[PDB]
């Protein structure tokens, strides 16, 4: 009634009302970053594989400077990284 | 510093002039040596004193 | 903002119409709607308040009953359908807008009748019509024996605007209206809808 | 912020335990007396118990003496009830409350909000009081010398379903945040408080508690739940132009006190505008002169700087809260005080489509006068027209701000002829010597 | 600042080529929609095209459909429109408005400079449309149902030789800046600007723009420039002490109207003091009642709170710009409204150095009386002067704030003692009862 | 800032003679300057108005070519050479600093007449002088036959000032101004130069 | 805050009595106190004030030497001993609180005579006592020959309260006063001490 009015109004969206009174879906992106790892991504961007070339190599988080080539080596089939007794990174899986 | 016996002159020294007359304040270190008549009215008087 | 209201006519004692209120310019759904009354030469009357047609409808103590408000979103419409209309009924109702919904930086006629349409006239009488008869008389010119209030009343069309006064209708023996412009004159009367130009 | 939460209630058992932890912040936890009041659902205040600053001195009520042990943990600043035995008569609602002062001068400010546990007043306080809007009602306390008269008297107002709240402390004193309005009073061993005018955020429990030096504990009071139980407008006011009228219109408590008042301006012939809309607002587009305030009851419409444009019927409209209906007021008319002006006399003996009609309407004119008051006599060749004559004056020009009057004698169509003469006679101020121009047939 | 300049106007020749380009900083370009708008020497606005945030969707008008280019490099955020194969009808100055909202409910905000280049409107708004100071004026748009029928009315007021501003955008709102003097509305497929209240600022070009769900284009509305359209005094006014007086002159257009009129006070004897200098400012020097306010022709002098020092003739000055001069007014004569005195009457009969001289004038005086309307008759025993004695009142007094009169008569020689008494009779309202001192030879 | 007039004395008719009107206490050349004429008990009728000598002079109606205003801004002075001088001229003149230049922060009657001289009294009149004649009468003095006006009549020399009420002057039969103080009677007439103690 | 008075009653002229005002609800030491006199049917009369007892105490000129006011802070009592009493000090005499110490914040009747008390009444006049007569009579009852003033009428014992209208008492030849209440009634006389139900 008076002073005790409904709080939520209904909206009238009936096909031939102008486009200021046209039912417009919206959705906002919030984008939340903080000490939680970054989990949603932009797609990767993955450049091609050059080898037996001194490159700049980025595979994933790794970064580093050095010429790679194919090798025999048999990683798990969950294992990514190479290293040695030096603890340097001395082999690499290639991502995709 | 005083200059009276440098700058004056019997009867006035109207060589040195001022202006009164500027639409706005004048921005620091500017000059206008501009003549334009000042209409301080509406009407376009043609630049008549 | 304009509130339009059509209906006001000719009515029989007892009768039954419909007041329809054409409202545009706003959002209808989230103001009050409301009915004021007045009759001719008198104050403001109020009739009814409506907000929603599930909610509380509320109506003046003297028309509780007779009266029914009612609203149409849809249409942006406000509709009141008085019935069994009694004699000092004969008035004009505007249909006013009441906003009920303030906003925070938004102040806006919070509780206030905002906006007043131009107000249809009803006569609620068993006196049927008759045309006015015009009579050139500064110069002037009496409108005499129209039925029923208002006749429009002017001079040369609306040319000639300066120094035209028109004082209201009297209410005469014979329950028949007059006026007269002073300074051609154009009578116009919509209920009979005859234009007459002397 | 001194706020005190409180937790720890629930549903239980009778002869169970329970244990009741209310903690504070934003003050000296651990300089300030506390304790536990208790109210049952429907039912006056009950003190628990109390602790010192210190924890040292504890106090308990009798009615659960020896089976409620009420401590503090100064370190975390929390303060616990621990109930063990308990009753079915301890269902209620428990609130810590802070002690101001030292006892005995008891003092409960700040109550937290109230735990559910689930499982006689010594203040003689009268069950019920009845007051009305704008009343002086006194509710009295009443207790013995241990009660009332040595130690101070507190007033707690408890809205429903609320935490209370102090009003009156030391029998005179009012907190920081109550309105003078209420006020303390305490004579021998009987202590009151008076409430000056009530509103309807006076709708409440009020409750007194004094300490007792005697029983050891800090009694409260019982329920007193406080109940409390056309605007008239001048027909025509006026001014001279440049002055400031005051438009003072009043109803009742219901049609404009406690409802936002609007003042509207219908120019003759137009829809009303609106001038005001709040008690004090202003709408944009109205010019700043037109003020408004409402005092309690009466709204005044202030319209200053009068002109030509100013003369308008202006209107005050409340919404009532008991009736139900916007109610308007009378309708004020406003006129400007014009300099008294020459009534122009004009006449026209009917046309000859007139005698074509059958009747003979004879009109007479007075343009451009001042002010509203005058007269027309048909001196029909020294004779006084006998109620046949009608006449109607218009508005206040909208810009001249002057009057025009038409008097219309409407005769039979025999009755132009069987007479030779007619002529009107006018009466105004501003032509003391009569104006008449006589037609003749 | 969200400042967009812009260049690359200049002079080129039919069916060239023309790069304009703009930058635009302070927001992020790339998410905007931008435009490029066109207004003819001389003529109202015309929308050559517009370009979305992406670039993906451009928009031409047609006039220019087919031969202009717009695009949008995202990296410089800068923008350009590549003109080719251009007419004469193009010559005009360009603007890049920054675009608020999506299409179709655009909004211009904030738009270039204007690059001068050289080389039918769908919204029939009219033509021109005249106003008055303070009043409210309704320019209306008008459109299709594609315009306004669908579309937002968006309203620019463009001042002269500047770039537009918007003023109403969404059909009912006002940007942060635009006071809310401006009102949009929208019916059907009509819309409309509502002014209420004019000022100097307020001329300027007024354009309705839609955009077009059919069409495809942002189209704007046709010009409608906007434009804004002896000092008769009181010869005496007056007022109680305390009062409120409002002294208002009126000359013409030329004599007050467009020059700043002048309020002047000269009490009797004295040279006038400047109350008033500018239309309402006050030199200082001067108490703060002496408000002045000229409202169009009418100028108003206020003097508020009266008192015996306020008595004078108050004038009002203004330059003519028509007959170049400083005319004044008439003159109005302020006087207090004191309470009625006393005439003090006294008489005296001529010196005898009167009679060594050959006249005799005998003086009666009243003094210290109010009103300044009385009248003395020399009743020289029963007998009444004929045209012979002559009298002068004092103005006001300067603290007592009343009046003094002396009547001379002034007669021969030997007419002193052919008569044997001379006696003077005063009228007054103070007075009922006449007061004569009846001297004899 | 004081304005001092010199030259009103007796005039015969159609004759010439020169107001001087010394400015000092402000920048005389920074201000316009006007002669404003005040016929005894009358209104203030604008005579003149100048700013530069080689701008425009502006002259009432009336005075257009009878009348010469000038500056001269090395002596301070303000001339009025008036010639020809007809009937209705005779009054008081003041010579007035109307301020044209406004400054922004100090804000001075900027186009308001600011400041008036005391005025000079110029009689065109072909009536020559005649000394005051002193008529002693509340104690009183009449000075009758003195021409023109103006009169200085004072009580005791200016020592006795309170309740001293001077009326104007009138024009009688002969010409001839008679005035008179009510309360020895000091009248100094300039014009004829007489200093009378009676 | 009340402030009660005691003390008033049939006095011999030339007699000796004590006005005692408890005074409750406010720290006594920290006000002033004035006693104030009021002729039936005749303005208020400053009779005295008193801040201290060690400190000036204020007489009206009327009154010095024969009036005594003191206080008691243990008691909260405000004393008047009046003796030698003189025939125009018939009045009713109210015990007022002139506070005269105003703090920061706290506005409060600084030196305003700010709460009256009831007041008592006290007639200096050596007639004796007599009963009120009651006769009864729109239902009115009078009330007749009853000495001193004032009397308690009232109708149905208070329980009619709308339309009980009652005149102030008279001074006859007799000397005896006389009221009536108009619309049973109780007639309450306190110095004569008795009630009557008519
Ligand atoms: C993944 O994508 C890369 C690039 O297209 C492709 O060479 C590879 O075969 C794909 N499958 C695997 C092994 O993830």
């Amino acid at each position: 009634g008076f002073n005790c009015y409904f709080p939520l109004q209904s909206y009238g969206f009936q096909p031939t009302n102008g486009v200021g009174y046209q039912p417009y879906r919206v959705v906002v992106l919030s984008f939340e970053l903080l000490h939680a790892p970054a989990t949603v991504c932009g797609p990767k961007k993955s450049t091609n594989l050059v080898k037996n070339k001194c490159v700049n190599f980025n595979f994933n988080g790794l970064t580093g400077t050095g010429v790679l080539t194919e090798s025999n080596k048999k990683f798990l089939p969950f294992q990514q990284f190479g290293r040695d007794i030096a603890d340097t990174t001395d082999a690499v899986r290639d991502p995709q | 510093w005083n200059s009276n016996n440098l700058d004056s002159k019997v009867g006035g020294n109207y060589n040195y002039l001022y202006r009164l007359f500027r639409k706005s304040n004048l921005k620091p270190f500017e000059r206008d040596i501009s003549t334009e008549i000042y209409q301080a009215g509406s009407t376009p008087c043609n630049g008549v004193e | 903002v304009q509130l339009l209201e059509s209906g006001g006519g000719l009515v029989q004692p007892g009768g039954s119409l419909r007041l329809s209120c054409a409202a545009s310019g706003f959002t209808f759904s989230d103001y009050a709607m409301s009915w004021v009354r007045q009759a001719p030469g008198k104050g403001l009357e109020w009739v009814s308040w409506i907000y929603s047609g599930s909610g509380n409808k509320y109506y003046a103590d003297s028309v509780k009953g007779r009266f029914t408000i009612s609203r149409d979103n849809s249409k942006n419409t406000l509709y009141l359908q008085m019935n069994s209309l009694r004699a000092e009924d004969t008035a004009v109702y505007y249909c006013a807008r009441f906003p009920i919904a303030r906003t925070s930086n938004s102040q806006s006629s919070y509780d206030g009748m905002d906006v007043w349409g131009q107000g249809t006239l009803v006569t609620v009488s068993s006196a049927s019509t008759k045309g006015p008869s015009v009579f050139p008389l500064a110069l002037g010119c009496l409108v005499k024996d129209y039925f029923p209030e208002p006749v429009t009343v002017s001079w040369n069309s609306g040319a000639l605007t300066s120094g035209v006064h028109t004082f209201p209708a009297v209410l005469q023996s014979s329950g028949l209206y007059s006026l007269s412009s002073v300074v051609t004159c154009n009578v116009d009367h919509k209920p009979s809808n005859t234009k007459v130009d002397k | 912020e001194v706020q005190v939460l409180e937790s720890g209630g629930g549903l239980v058992q009778p002869g169970g335990s329970l244990r009741l932890s209310c903690a504070a912040s934003g003050f000296t936890f651990s300089s300030y007396d506390m304790s536990w009041v208790r109210q049952a659902p429907g039912k006056g205040l009950e003190w628990v118990s109390g602790i010192s600053y210190s924890g040292g001195s504890t106090y308990y009520a009798d009615s659960v003496k020896g089976r409620f042990t009420i401590s503090r943990d100064n370190s975390k600043n929390t303060l616990y009830l621990q109930m063990n035995s308990l009753r079915a008569e301890d269902t209620a609602v428990y609130y810590c409350a802070r002690d101001v002062n030292f006892v005995p001068l008891v003092t409960f400010d700040y109550w937290g909000q109230g735990t559910l546990v689930t499982v006689q007043s010594v203040l003689t306080q009268p069950p019920s009081a009845s007051g009305t809007p704008g009343q002086r009602v006194t509710l009295s306390c009443t207790g013995s010398s241990s009660n009332i008269g040595s130690n101070s008297v507190t007033w707690y107002q408890q809205l429903p379903g609320t935490a209370p709240k102090l009003l009156i402390y030391d029998d005179n004193q009012r907190p920081s945040g109550v309105p003078d309005r209420f006020s303390g009073s305490k004579s021998g061993t009987s202590a009151s408080l008076a409430i000056s005018g009530l509103r309807s955020e006076d709708e409440a429990d009020y409750y007194c508690g004094t300490w007792d030096y005697s029983l050891s504990a800090y009694v409260f009071g019982g329920g007193t739940k406080l109940t409390v139980l056309v605007l008239t407008q001048p027909p025509s006011a006026s001014g001279t132009p440049g002055q400031r009228v005051t438009i003072s219109c009043s109803g009742s408590s219901s049609n404009i006190g406690s409802n936002a008042v609007s003042w509207y301006q219908q120019l003759p012939g137009t829809a009303p505008k609106l001038l005001i809309y709040a008690d004090n607002k202003r709408p944009s587009g109205v010019p700043d002169r037109f003020s408004g305030s409402k005092s309690g009851t009466s709204a005044s419409l202030a319209i200053s700087g009068l002109r030509s444009e100013d003369e308008a019927d202006y209107y005050c409209g409340a919404w009532d809260s008991s009736l139900n209906a916007y109610v308007f007021g009378g309708g004020t008319k406003l006129t400007v005080l014009r300099t008294v002006a020459a009534p122009s006399v004009f006449i026209f003996p009917p046309s000859d489509e007139q005698l074509k009609s059958g009747t003979a309407s004879v009109v007479c004119l007075l343009n451009n006068f001042y002010p509203r008051e005058a007269k027309v006599q048909w001196k029909v060749d020294n004779a006084l027209q006998s109620g046949n004559s009608q006449e109607s004056v218009t508005e206040q020009d909208s810009k001249d701000s002057t009057y025009s009057l038409s008097s219309t004698l409407t005769l039979s169509k025999a009755d132009y002829e069987k007479h030779k003469v007619y002529a009107c006679e006018v009466t105004h101020q501003g032509l003391s010597s009569p104006v008449t121009k006589s037609f003749n047939r």
